[PDB]
């Protein structure tokens, strides 16, 4: 969901950058790839 | 449009390293202790200071992370070719700056 995540989260750092790998940071680093 | 990239791409592109990794920092950085141990002039403006912009912000996002062995000797590695990068700057500075 690059649109959802990455266009409506992190584009303007709304929230802030560390919560993507806290929530969305269990084992998943194929779909951060 | 320019607020297009200085709001969206500014940030867009500040959080692209958001999550990223352990090892590629230490691999890229050293490839930064290539390119930046290549003087100023050889590598160009953009391109030296924006490469203290990689390093720089490649320190970036690891104060927002955990303590390993690799966090502190990148800390090292990082932080002291940060600052032979500063003195080649003034250095640079100083030896226009009385070329009159």
């Amino acid at each position: 969901n690059s649109t959802s995540l990455r266009k409506m989260l992190a584009n303007p750092h709304f929230n802030a950058k560390d919560f993507v790998h806290d929530k969305l940071g269990n084992a998943s680093a194929i779909t951060i790839d | 449009r320019n607020n297009v990239l200085t709001t969206l791409q500014r940030n867009i592109e500040s959080t692209l390293n958001s999550v990223a990794s352990v090892k590629d920092l230490a691999n890229e950085a050293s490839k930064y202790e290539i390119i930046l141990q290549k003087g100023i002039n050889q590598v160009g403006l953009k391109q030296y200071t924006q490469v203290v912009h990689k390093l720089d912000d490649m320190l970036e996002d690891i104060q927002s992370r955990e303590e390993n062995s690799e966090f502190h000797g990148i800390l090292t590695h990082l932080e002291q070719l940060i600052k032979r990068s500063e003195a080649q700057l003034r250095v640079y500075f100083i030896s226009i700056l009385n070329s009159i």
